């Protein structure tokens, strides 16, 4: 992979890991442990940023096409649910305290965290660091290098259209399909160049 | 040639040159945003 | 090593041979001195002159016709302030993309001659140029003109850097001359030839 | 409001000091032709002036008995950008010019000479530096835990 051809890759992205398109010109990983750190941070970044993004667009498309009436993602906490905003913050803190803690010490050593801790008996299959698999993988699907590097793709993909649907909805004021809609209706007199 | 690049790349030349860009883009900051106390 | 100079009865400076296309030795500020601000050099002096040559056919032959009935289209020094479909700050970021896209893979190919012939996307279709600044292959050289003897290619060349010479002065000439006459430069063409005795650059500021 | 200060939208003392401002600059202008160079420049100060005081007004300053913006520092939450956001900002960019000085005393202390690069300098490789100090919070906090930033 070649993100800007012909510049050398650096040498150590030997094309070893999935998404290798030799782009790192500061050099942030030029270390070992800071390429895995980040592997696993750009792995992350980039699933959440899958799930947010979807979850950004897709409710807003239906709510267009008058399938289900549903408020947009930046009006969305305004006080509608049942148990309040701060309890759910709480609950949220204290799982996700223990989740992420979990996956930390999986990063930190590998083997050390596979099995559970009240019901021993079952366990996950010893894999790679960042793909956990087992019960986490129900439909067995292979976790092949093309998967992986697709993931990834579609990871940076995802992250990149976060900060669009951030930067869109801090300068125009709707939604992202709202925007594209409006690019749809006339897309030479409605750019950012307008917008500012 | 090579030579005057490399007095262009002495200590005395290379700091009027980057604190003369530094001034210039002072100077157009504070003629475009000006009287700026906050932020 | 024999060949015409700029300035006769001296001597060319060493590192101008000959060898290349449009060597009169001339460069007495010893500008192209190193290999590598020469080579950089005969590119820009390329892409200057292939811009210049297309801007002086394109302020020189569009001003002619319009004045005479086949065409009417406004000055070029003033076609740039007006008003388009969209705004010219649209028209702005478009162009830097595109013409963004064409000088990256030209520059990378300037940084490292080969790794920029291949098409991204079919890799059926590549570039046929040998050597820097003459990228060849079917879009650029559909008439198979660019790859012939080394004598053609020397002379076509020379050609080309000359006429190229000659367009950029020209199109600094046209900046100039609507600063300061005012008018179109077939008025200024038309008027010299009215009156070359007076109606020159002295006729404003004398 | 905070320390008994009065917001400078609703202190008296400020209209005061932007009038007489304004006033001052209007008693300059009394004596110039109106279409003239010295007549555009002080009517430029005077809607510099007032849109000054505007934009100070508009941006929640507190102003104290003498109609001046006083500053609120303690890390309230309605002040942050009269210290901490251009403090972060300031760290920020201080941060990156001493990660890239150090990056370029460190890429010559390895060499024959490495005064020489000191009192001229390399700029090709101070531009290759040069923009490595955009990522610096990541790249000397990497460096913290490794144990590369000291010695
Ligand atoms: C991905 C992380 C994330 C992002 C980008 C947002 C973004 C937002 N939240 Mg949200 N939230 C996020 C996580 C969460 N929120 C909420 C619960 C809420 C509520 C109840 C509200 C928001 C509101 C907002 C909006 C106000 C802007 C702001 O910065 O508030 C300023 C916050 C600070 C300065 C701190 C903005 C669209 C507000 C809104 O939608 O108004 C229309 C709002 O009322 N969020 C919970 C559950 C506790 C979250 C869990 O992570
Ligand atoms: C994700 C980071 C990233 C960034 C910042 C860039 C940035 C760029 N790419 Mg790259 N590219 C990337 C990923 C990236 N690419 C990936 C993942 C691939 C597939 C391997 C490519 C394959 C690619 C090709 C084939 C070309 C570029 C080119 C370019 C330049 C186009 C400039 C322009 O104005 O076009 C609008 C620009 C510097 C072009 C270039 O100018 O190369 C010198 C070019 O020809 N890119
Ligand atoms: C992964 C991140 C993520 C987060 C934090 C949210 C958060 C939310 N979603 Mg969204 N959603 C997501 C991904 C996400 N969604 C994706 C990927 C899709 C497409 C499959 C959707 C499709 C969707 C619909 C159709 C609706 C929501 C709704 C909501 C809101 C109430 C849901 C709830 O609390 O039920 C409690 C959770 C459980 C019982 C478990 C809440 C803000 C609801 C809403 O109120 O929209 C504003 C709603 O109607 N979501
Ligand atoms: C060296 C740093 C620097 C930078 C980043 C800029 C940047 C800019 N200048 Mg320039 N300017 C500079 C130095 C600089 N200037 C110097 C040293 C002079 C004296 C010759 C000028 C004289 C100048 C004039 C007369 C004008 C600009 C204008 C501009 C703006 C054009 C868009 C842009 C913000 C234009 C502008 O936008 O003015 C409002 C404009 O008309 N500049
Ligand atoms: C040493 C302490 C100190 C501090 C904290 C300040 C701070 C300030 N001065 Mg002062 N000043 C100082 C010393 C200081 N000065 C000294 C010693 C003198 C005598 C030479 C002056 C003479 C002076 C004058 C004449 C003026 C100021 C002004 C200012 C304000 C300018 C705001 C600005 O530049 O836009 C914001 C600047 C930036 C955002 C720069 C960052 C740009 C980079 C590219 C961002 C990169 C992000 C990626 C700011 C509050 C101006 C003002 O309006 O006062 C209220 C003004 O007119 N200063
Ligand atoms: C190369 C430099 C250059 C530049 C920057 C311009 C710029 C301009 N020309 Mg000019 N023109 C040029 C050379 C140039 N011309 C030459 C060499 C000729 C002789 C053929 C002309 C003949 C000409 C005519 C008859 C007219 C213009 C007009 C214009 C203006 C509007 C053009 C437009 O918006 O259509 C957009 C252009 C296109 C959609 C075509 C570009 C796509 C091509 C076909 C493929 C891509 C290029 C390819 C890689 C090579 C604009 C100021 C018009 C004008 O003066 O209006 C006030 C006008 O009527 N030009
Ligand atoms: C006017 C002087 C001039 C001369 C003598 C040349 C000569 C050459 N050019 Mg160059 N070129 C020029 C102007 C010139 N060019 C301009 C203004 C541009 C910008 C558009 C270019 C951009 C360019 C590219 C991208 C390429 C060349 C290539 C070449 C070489 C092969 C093509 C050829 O033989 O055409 C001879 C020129 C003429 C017969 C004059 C043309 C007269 C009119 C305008 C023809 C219009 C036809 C067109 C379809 C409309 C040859 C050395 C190719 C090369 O070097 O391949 C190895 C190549 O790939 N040129
Ligand atoms: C003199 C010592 C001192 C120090 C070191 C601080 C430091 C701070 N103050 Mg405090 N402040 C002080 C005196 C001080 N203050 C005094 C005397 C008053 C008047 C009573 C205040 C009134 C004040 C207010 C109203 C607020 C602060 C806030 C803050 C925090 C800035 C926000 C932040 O850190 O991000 C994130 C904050 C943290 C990571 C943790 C900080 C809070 C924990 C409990 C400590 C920072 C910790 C802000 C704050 O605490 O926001 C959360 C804030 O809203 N200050
Ligand atoms: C995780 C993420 C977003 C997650 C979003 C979530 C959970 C959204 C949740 C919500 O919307 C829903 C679901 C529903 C709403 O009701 C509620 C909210 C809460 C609003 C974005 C990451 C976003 C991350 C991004 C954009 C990262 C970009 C980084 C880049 C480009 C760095 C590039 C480089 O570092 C390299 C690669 C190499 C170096 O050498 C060179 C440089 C250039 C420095
Ligand atoms: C004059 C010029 C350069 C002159 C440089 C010289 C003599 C340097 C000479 C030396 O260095 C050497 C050789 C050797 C050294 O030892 C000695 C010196 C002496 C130091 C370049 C002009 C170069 C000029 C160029 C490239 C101009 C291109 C113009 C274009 C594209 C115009 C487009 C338009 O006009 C149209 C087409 C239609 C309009 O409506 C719209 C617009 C857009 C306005
Ligand atoms: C934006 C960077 C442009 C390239 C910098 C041009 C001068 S590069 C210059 O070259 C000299 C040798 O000739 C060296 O002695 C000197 O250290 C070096 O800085």
């Amino acid at each position: 992979g070649e993100w800007l051809p012909g510049l050398a890759s650096p040498g150590y992205l030997t094309g070893s890991l999935p998404g290798d398109n030799g782009f790192d010109p500061l050099g942030l990983a030029e270390d070992p442990e800071n390429l895995r750190w980040f592997v696993q941070a750009e792995l992350v970044n980039g699933r959440w940023a899958m799930l947010g993004v979807a979850g950004m667009l897709l409710p807003e498309v239906f709510t267009s096409i008058g399938i289900i009436n549903v408020p947009k993602w930046y009006a969305a906490g305004k006080e509608e649910y049942f148990a309040s905003s701060s309890t759910l913050f709480v609950i949220e803190f204290i799982l996700f305290h223990y989740v992420e803690i979990r996956r930390w010490q999986d990063i930190k050593n590998p083997g050390s965290v596979n099995q559970d801790p009240i019901f021993k008996q079952y366990s996950l299959p010893a894999g790679e660091v960042g793909y956990p698999g087992g019960i986490f993988n129900p439909l067995n699907f292979a976790p092949t290098l093309e998967a992986k590097e697709k993931e990834i793709a579609n990871g940076r993909l995802a992250m990149l259209a976060f900060l669009g649907f951030i930067i869109q909805h801090n300068v125009t004021g709707k939604g992202p399909f709202d925007n594209l809609l409006q690019h749809i209706s006339d897309p030479w007199h409605n750019t950012i160049v307008q917008t500012l | 040639m090579r030579d005057l690049k490399t007095y262009l790349s002495v200590a005395p030349v290379v700091s009027t040159l980057w604190f003369g860009a530094l001034a210039g883009l002072l100077i157009e900051i504070n003629r475009f945003f000006p009287d700026a106390l906050i932020f | 090593p024999d060949r015409p100079l700029w300035f006769p009865g001296s001597t060319p400076p060493p590192w101008l041979d000959g060898s290349l296309p449009g060597d009169f030795g001339f460069d007495p500020l010893g500008l192209g001195s190193d290999p590598e601000s020469l080579r950089w050099n005969v590119q820009a002096e390329l892409v200057h002159s292939r811009w210049a040559m297309l801007g002086a056919a394109g302020i020189f032959i569009p001003e002619f016709l319009t004045k005479l009935g086949i065409l009417n289209t406004p000055s070029w020094y003033t076609a740039g302030e007006q008003e388009y479909f969209t705004d010219t700050t649209t028209l702005f970021i478009v162009e830097l993309v595109f013409i963004g896209w064409a000088e990256g893979r030209r520059w990378a190919d300037i940084l490292n001659p080969g790794c920029v012939n291949t098409d991204p996307i079919f890799p059926n279709n590549k570039l046929t140029g040998t050597d820097v600044g003459y990228p060849g292959g079917l879009w650029f050289d559909p008439l198979g003109w660019g790859s012939a003897s080394p004598q053609k290619l020397k002379e076509l060349r020379t050609k080309e850097i000359k006429n190229g010479r000659l367009a950029m002065l020209a199109v600094m000439g046209a900046w100039f001359q609507h600063i300061y006459t005012g008018t179109g430069p077939i008025d200024n063409l038309f008027a010299h030839l009215a009156d070359p005795g007076h109606a020159t650059i002295f006729a404003a500021f004398t | 409001d905070i320390s008994g200060l009065t917001p400078c939208k609703e202190s008296k003392q400020f209209a005061k000091r932007e009038k007489q401002a304004l006033k001052k600059l209007q008693a300059s202008l009394k004596l110039y032709a109106d279409d003239s160079a010295p007549a555009l420049a002080i009517k430029a100060t005077m809607e510099k002036t007032k849109k000054r005081f505007d934009n100070y007004g508009k941006y929640g300053l507190l102003c104290g008995s003498d109609g001046l913006p006083h500053l609120i520092v303690s890390g309230d939450q309605r002040h942050w950008g009269e210290f901490i956001t251009p403090g972060i900002l300031f760290l920020y960019i201080a941060g990156w010019i001493g990660w890239v000085g150090r990056s370029y005393l460190i890429a010559i202390r390895d060499e024959k000479k490495p005064t020489q690069k000191e009192i001229i300098i390399d700029v090709p490789l101070a531009s290759r530096l040069l923009f490595r100090g955009f990522s610096w919070p990541v790249a000397a906090y990497r460096e913290l835990l490794n144990g590369e930033l000291v010695d």
